């Protein structure tokens, strides 16, 4: 919905540069494809990894 | 041992700006006439998404008797005695300015955004005065 | 939010011998998937007490 | 001596739903490393009693 955009602000007094804030903002949504209660394109697999 | 770090466990942390640098709401309800237990009045009104920090209750002398018996309750529409229960600061013998001790750090729900003052016990001899409430809170 | 459709395959039996192409109906399957979208961001402050 | 700075990465939580880009601050981490410097040497002598 919105690409990440940046912006800055002079907070306390713009003449007496005592404070400044930078920031970034985003509108996005991520979801796994699901139809009729089923995974659309993923096969999950569980294996025993010992981690030695 | 399973006492982990809080539901807060990852972020940075607030300072100068438009956040929830803590706030007040103040009202001065004026009682007059005779004072029975059929009294109710809003003094102030609160947000929805806010957590209370502390309530200060200062009143005048409302029952000038040798044995005073006036008694106040401070709360909202859900719980009539949520902040103060049997305050007795309006009596002419005791002292005023009692801070709140019950129900402090809790998120306000919908329909509970108006602070009422209800009279719990009848006044033996009603005088004229006023009651002040200051409620501190903040927002996310 | 944003809804995405899906059509399945076709399912029955080949109408053997005598049967119409007007008598014996099929439906075609159809489903949905909706992705919700939210705002999010992050910011950093810079003072002057820690800058000179 | 010579001092060298370092900046870390960024740390918190994405300010979900409603929150400003002016309310909820971060610091940026910063560190130092200083290398000290010293003199050093070596020498060799040659006579004439051991040279003719």
């Amino acid at each position: 919905a919105q690409r990440p955009q940046a912006g800055t602000e002079k907070s306390d007094i713009p003449a007496l540069n005592r404070r400044m804030t930078v920031g970034m903002d985003e509108i996005i949504g991520v979801k796994k494809a699901a139809f009729n209660g089923k995974q659309h394109g993923v096969v999950m697999g569980f294996f025993g990894a010992a981690g030695d | 041992m399973p006492a982990t770090n809080s539901a807060q466990a990852r972020l940075a942390a607030p300072g100068h700006g438009f956040g929830g640098n803590v706030k007040v709401s103040y009202g001065s309800v004026a009682f007059t006439g005779t004072i029975t237990t059929a009294d109710a009045a809003t003094v102030c009104n609160l947000p929805v998404g806010a957590i209370v920090l502390g309530v200060t209750l200062e009143s005048d002398d409302l029952d000038t008797n040798a044995t005073p018996t006036i008694t106040l309750n401070v709360g909202d529409a859900g719980s009539a005695t949520r902040y103060f229960s049997a305050s007795t600061v309006a009596q002419a013998g005791t002292s005023s300015s009692a801070p709140a001790t019950t129900g402090l750090l809790w998120t306000v729900t919908e329909g509970n955004t108006a602070v009422r003052i209800a009279v719990a016990n009848n006044a033996a001899t009603s005088a004229d005065g006023s009651v002040r409430v200051a409620v501190t809170y903040y927002l996310p | 939010t944003l809804n995405i459709p899906l059509f399945y395959k076709l399912g029955g039996a080949p109408v053997t011998g005598d049967t119409p192409i007007v008598g014996n109906e099929t439906p075609l399957d159809n489903y949905n998937c909706g992705v919700p979208v939210a705002l999010r961001g992050k910011g950093v402050a810079i003072t002057k007490n820690q800058t000179f």
